[PDB]
RNA sequence: UUCAUCUAGACAGCCGGACGGUGGCCAUGGAAGUCGGAAUCCGCUAAGGAGUGUGUAACAACUCACCGGCCGAAUGAACUA
RNA sequence: AUAACGAGAUUCCCACUGUCCCUAUCUA
RNA sequence: GCAGUCAAGCGACAUUGCUAUGUCGGCUCUUCCUAUCAUACCGAAGCAGAAUUCGGUAAGCGUUGGAUUGUUCACCCACUAAUAGGGAACGUGAGCUGGGUUUAGACCGUCGUGAGACAGGUUAGUACCCUACUGAU
């Protein structure tokens, strides 16, 4: 577990996306945010200065795993070309023409299982399943429609927003086949998915994250 | 710019002056918002404060759950419905002007946002983007 | 803390500032040839502005100053012992009375001034109102002078939550409690050998098991206000009490005196997770505590809720045991599983 | 914060290396500054400065002992009433006593 | 109008004026005949307790001090104006801060006592060096285990006047290197003398000295000079 | 204009002394010349105030009144227009 | 000695609109 | 202010108890003053940081949108760095508005024998000359 910050935003997940084989960060501001990942990731996996539709919220406009990456229609051809160049052939890049461009919020997924907004058409669901090679299910966390913003998942474990009920927690844990814990991040923030980015060996959250929150994140994700 | 903004604000056309009615876009139970003032606007003689996409305004709920009426809380405009200059080089406008209610810290009252959300508002407000299922 | 109070000026300075502000802001030039309505409005506006200026300053004092009446048993007792709560309330009431008198004068003279028929009459009425306000402010000299000092003192007081998990370092002075406080937590406090090094309840923060903690060192107890301040903190705070005792001959008072004092304060300690710590172990080797005087510790042991800790300044052991003792009382007073969905195991990709 | 830090910090580190000398120089310059201010500080400020200086001299001297026509209705020509307890009817009373 | 202002304060003491000098002149004149032997001592610098101890260290006698010019007037600064036989010569030898010990026991005894009278004195000596670390109250002349660190209040005095480059971090006064204060066998400067006095190093010793003596029957100056 | 000290030494400046009973009686945990109350004397001086202020928790030390010398001729206070 | 009705006096709601934000253009 | 208190001078400073009978207001416009609300530069304040008080020069700029008064009386919400006080016949009727004041009609209350009046409330009401300035031969 490592503490970092955007220019001044503690919602790391909004401006960055982290996976087991690649990471994405916003280009705005300075390289202080970029260097934070280097301290922990170094050059083991690529780190790409990429924008999506000209926004700095690439962490929420895109979703993917070590096997593939997805971008919305608003992404310009230049951004797609840069992403293709800056990532290995083992990481697929597929443009998505879905109605809901918020892939990062609509889709919450790990290397094995994925959750999507039920409004997503079956065609895009099949595309996500094929590109990412993961099981895709239509589910919500205790009525939270945006699974990608209220949930965080990884091969080691996952974390959901505190309002999740015990029955919902059990159902989601059974479906995703990984341990889950209901808690807050960034000093009581309920948007766990957007607050922090986590992978199988590295969790990055905002400075506001309290020590109990960091300990819970480490324990659930088995980072130490 | 008020608290919660993570960057400079683009110069865009003024869509909603004081007293403009904008539809709600969150599950907080409110349906319409009445703008009484615009935060960060420099008042000048004869010039009615006006907001735009991504702006934070103070409004009182006129229709919806009565519990939210008669109280003024900060609101963020998600749709402008007036053509504004996008740096990509397109004069785009939304079908209907709409806004969302949030605290000064930028936390969204509603767990999720419904309908399209302007890029210039989602980008400036991380919480809006996180709680928005559609961008542009 | 109550640093929000900006300042309170003395009566003379307050009056001078108010009068200068009223003179500079409001218009100053009027002529007898102007309509009587113009002169009346001018003088009434001047009087109203002066009254409002006097009233607003008093409001910042009454509202800014925290009313000592039953703020909290811990804070209230310390404030009473530091500022003579009776005197504090008397001064606040006097300031409220002065503000009420100023408001009454402003309301009355404005009502009287509207009947003026000449420039001289209106000028005299305005001067009388200003003199009334000035005299009322002047009579408030001593309350404002005392409030300036109490504001300067209160603004630098330590800030603590009585119900938070904490431990109070207690015992006789010159034992070494200052060194223990300085080492356990980051806090700059004198470590001089004389028995009154600590003038107030110094505080310092430290963390244990992710739980916020802060240690408070007593000024010393052997009633004097300084000694009484620690007693009121002990009686009202839920914090654990850490009675430090010096076993070495580096204290004028004998060992028996420390044990007798601990027994005397036993009723206050007993229900607050008492723990006894022996200090200066580095130069005594308590093994020298022969059975002829070992009865002193046995008497302390008569209460099952206390124990003796040998520390030299074990520095972290004492903190850990104190935290455990506090948790023992506080807890009493206070994840999902996958099922694996299959027999095939999937491992993380590192 | 925490109970007279300023005094403790001064004890631990002292004042500026040129603080006492500057204070002495300012004390010496006080006489020249006072003399200049008497000629300067025009306007009302001069009056207050002179009054305070004279009061200061008074303190030293004390310490030396060490050991109406009113018109009614919709017309200005009806100058009937006058102005100076069950007030009489207005149509009947001729002299008005304000409350 | 531009004139120097006075820093006078309402003290509890006032100048004695010319009356005291005139009274002392008459007292000296009377003592010149009351007692047999007279002496012209030198006490340019002596602590008051030393003088008080001297005033009681011998039997009934009068130790007379005062202004040098007043004493010369009492004795007379001219042969024609001399008060007593050849008293002008005795006054001619009065150079520094002089005092007269009027007594009649023995001429030899007084000079012997002056020779044998020795007491500690300041430098106004052997070289001294300040310790290379924290400076103690005695400046390292005694073991640090017994002395106490210097009070931080006097550090400005050390810096501004004594010239020592003192610094205060962990405000117990400390210096970056040992500082040489005094050399071997030399008249210390005013700053060095003040530094030694502050440290309490009273290495020097003072012994009373007399330039000449006089007797009421000898009618001449006893030109005996001892220190 | 009048006092007040002046070549047996006026003021500026330099430096030395500025003492013992006594760390005076009360309150004190400390308060020793100084956070405070009433007091304010004895012994020796050329002088030295139970101490004018700075001051370390007390001390201490520094420093004021006062005195000693070297500096060598007017200076200092108030008032008047 | 109170229904209808009114170029009667005043208050409010829907639509509305250049009265205004902020003015711009045209025709004789 | 009333009634005292002592006392440098010929009574200063300090000191003792309580204590609307008028119509001006608003939209635009230009200029001026500082007795500085905000902005620049500084000093003193228990200024540890943050925030804040006062004081010194400095008028260039900025000093608002609204519930609401015909209003003279004058109170609140919000933004903003702040929403400071005044003058130019308390500028601005051949600039506008007549909003309010004030003719001729009419309704209600008092008095008056009466005609009528009000202590009063309501209703409806009639520059093409010279110079200055802006442009231009
Ligand atoms: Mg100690």
């Amino acid at each position: 577990a490592t503490r970092t910050q955007f220019e001044n935003s503690n919602e790391i997940g909004v401006f960055s996306k982290l996976t087991n084989t690649y990471c994405l960060v916003a280009v705005g501001g300075s390289e202080n945010f970029y260097s934070a990942f280097e301290a922990e990731l170094g050059d083991a996996i690529p780190i790409v200065h990429t924008t999506i539709a000209g926004t700095r919220i690439i962490g929420r406009m895109t979703a993917g795993n070590r096997r593939g990456l997805l971008v919305p229609t608003q992404t310009t051809d230049q951004e797609l070309q840069h992403l293709r160049n800056s990532l290995p052939d083992s990481v697929k890049i597929q443009r998505v023409e879905e109605r809901l461009s918020a892939l990062g919020n609509v889709i919450c997924c790990n290397d094995y299982v994925a959750l999507v907004h039920p409004d997503i058409d079956r065609e895009t669901e099949e595309l996500i399943s094929d590109v990412l090679g993961v099981e895709v299910f239509r589910q919500t966390i205790s009525g939270n429609i945006l699974v990608g913003s209220y949930c965080s998942l990884s091969n080691q474990g996952g974390l959901v927003h505190p309002q999740t009920s015990v029955q919902d927690q059990e159902e989601l844990s059974s479906l995703l086949q990984v341990p889950l814990v209901a808690g807050t991040v960034n000093r009581g923030s309920s948007v766990v998915g957007a607050g922090m980015v986590v992978n199988d060996y590295l969790a990055v959250t905002g400075l506001d994250t309290t020590a109990p929150e960091l300990s819970v994140i480490e324990s659930i994700f088995r980072l130490q | 710019s008020g608290n919660g903004a993570q960057g400079t604000k683009f110069r865009i056309s003024l869509g909603l002056p004081v007293g403009a009615i904008m539809n709600c876009a969150d599950n907080s139970g409110a349906r319409n918002l009445y703008i009484i003032a615009v935060k960060g606007s420099g008042s000048r003689l004869n010039r009615l404060p006006a907001a735009s996409l991504g702006d934070m305004v103070m409004a009182t709920v006129k229709k919806g759950k009565p519990e939210l009426r008669k109280k003024v809380m900060p609101a963020i405009v998600v749709r402008q419905a007036k053509s504004w200059r996008r740096r990509d080089g397109v004069f785009l406008y939304f079908e209907d002007n709409a806004g969302v209610i949030a605290n000064p810290k930028g936390e969204m009252k509603g767990s999720a946002i419904t309908g399209p959300v302007g890029k210039e508002c989602a980008d400036l407000w991380p919480r809006v983007a996180s709680n928005s299922g559609v961008v542009v | 803390s109550w640093k929000d109070i900006p300042t309170v000026a003395p009566a003379n300075d307050l009056l001078d500032i108010v009068l200068n502000r009223t003179q500079r802001k409001t218009p100053t030039v009027i002529r007898p040839g102007f309509k009587i309505t113009r002169i009346r409005a001018f003088y009434m506006r001047k009087v109203k502005y002066t009254g409002e200026g006097f009233v607003e300053k008093f409001e910042d004092i009454l509202k800014g100053f925290p009313n000592i009446n039953d703020v909290h048993p811990f804070h209230r007792d310390l404030m009473d012992t530091l500022y003579e709560k009776n005197h504090y309330k008397i001064s606040l009431a006097a300031i409220s009375r002065a503000k009420s008198l100023v408001e009454q004068v402003a309301r009355d003279y404005v009502r009287l001034l509207k009947f003026g028929q000449s420039l001289f009459q209106c000028k005299q009425l305005k001067r009388a109102a200003l003199g009334r306000m000035a005299t009322i402010v002047k009579k408030l000299r001593d309350p404002l002078a005392y409030l300036e000092q109490v504001r300067q003192h209160i603004g630098r007081l330590p800030s603590i939550d009585p119900n938070t998990r904490t431990l109070l370092i207690c015992g006789y002075p010159n034992v070494g409690k200052s060194s223990f406080l300085r080492c356990i937590t980051k806090s700059d406090v004198d470590v001089q050998p004389y028995a009154f090094t600590t003038k107030s309840l110094y505080v310092g923060h430290f963390d244990y098991k992710y739980l916020r903690f802060q240690a408070i060192d007593t000024p010393g107890i052997l009633m004097n206000n300084i000694e009484m301040q620690s007693i009121y903190a002990i009686a009202h705070l839920r914090s654990c009490v850490l009675y430090f005792m010096d076993l070495s001959e580096q204290c004028g008072f004998t060992i028996e005196a420390q044990v007798k004092l601990f027994h005397s304060i036993k009723p206050l300690f007993a229900n607050k997770s008492v723990m006894v710590v022996i200090n200066k172990t580095d130069i005594i080797r308590p093994e020298d505590l022969d059975e002829e005087r070992a009865q002193l510790l046995e008497s302390v042991k008569e209460v099952p809720g206390v124990e003796i800790m040998t520390s030299s300044c074990n520095v972290m052991e004492v903190r850990n045991k104190a935290c455990e003792k506090l948790l023992a009382s506080r807890i009493e007073n206070k994840v999902a599983q996958p099922q694996a969905r299959d027999d095939v195991k999937r491992t993380p990709f590192i | 914060p925490q109970n007279d830090y300023i005094e403790r910090h001064i004890k631990q580190h002292g004042k500026r290396l040129d603080h006492e000398e500057r204070k002495r120089k300012r004390e010496a310059r006080e006489s020249h500054k006072i003399s200049e201010r008497a000629q300067k500080l025009t306007g009302w400020k001069g009056k207050q400065f002179a009054k305070k200086r004279y009061a200061e001299k008074v303190s030293m001297r004390k310490k030396i002992k060490a050991h109406k026509v009113i018109k009614t209705g919709k017309s200005r020509s009806k100058s009937w009433k006058r102005m100076i307890f069950t007030r009489r009817p207005v149509k009947m009373e001729r002299i008005i006593r304000p409350s | 109008r531009s004139k120097r202002s006075k820093l006078v304060t309402l003290a509890q003491t006032d100048k004695k004026g010319r009356e005291n000098k005139e009274r002392i002149f008459d007292e000296v004149r009377e003592a010149l005949d009351t007692y047999r032997y007279v002496w012209v001592l030198h006490l340019d610098d002596v602590r008051t307790p030393v003088l008080q101890e001297i005033r009681t260290s011998w039997a009934g006698s009068k130790l007379i001090m005062g202004k040098r010019k007043v004493l010369q007037k009492a004795l007379g600064e001219k042969r024609e104006e001399e008060y007593k036989e050849n008293l002008y010569q005795l006054s001619k030898l009065c150079s520094g801060v002089t005092g007269l010990l009027f007594t009649d026991e023995d001429v030899n005894t007084v000079k012997e006592y002056f020779k044998s009278y020795v007491r500690s004195d300041y430098s106004r000596p052997l070289t001294f060096t300040i310790p290379e670390g924290i400076v103690y109250s005695r400046g390292g002349q005694i073991p640090a285990e017994e002395d106490v660190p210097m009070i931080h209040s006097l550090e400005p005095t050390m810096r501004n006047k004594f010239e020592i480059p003192t610094k205060i971090k962990a405000g117990k006064i400390t210096i970056d290197s040992p500082y040489l204060v005094c050399t071997e066998g030399e008249k210390l400067d005013v700053r060095q003398a003040l530094i030694l006095k502050q440290f309490g190093i009273a290495a020097s010793e003072f012994k009373v000295k007399v330039s000449a003596y006089y007797d009421n029957d000898s009618s001449t100056v006893e030109s005996t000079n001892i220190n």
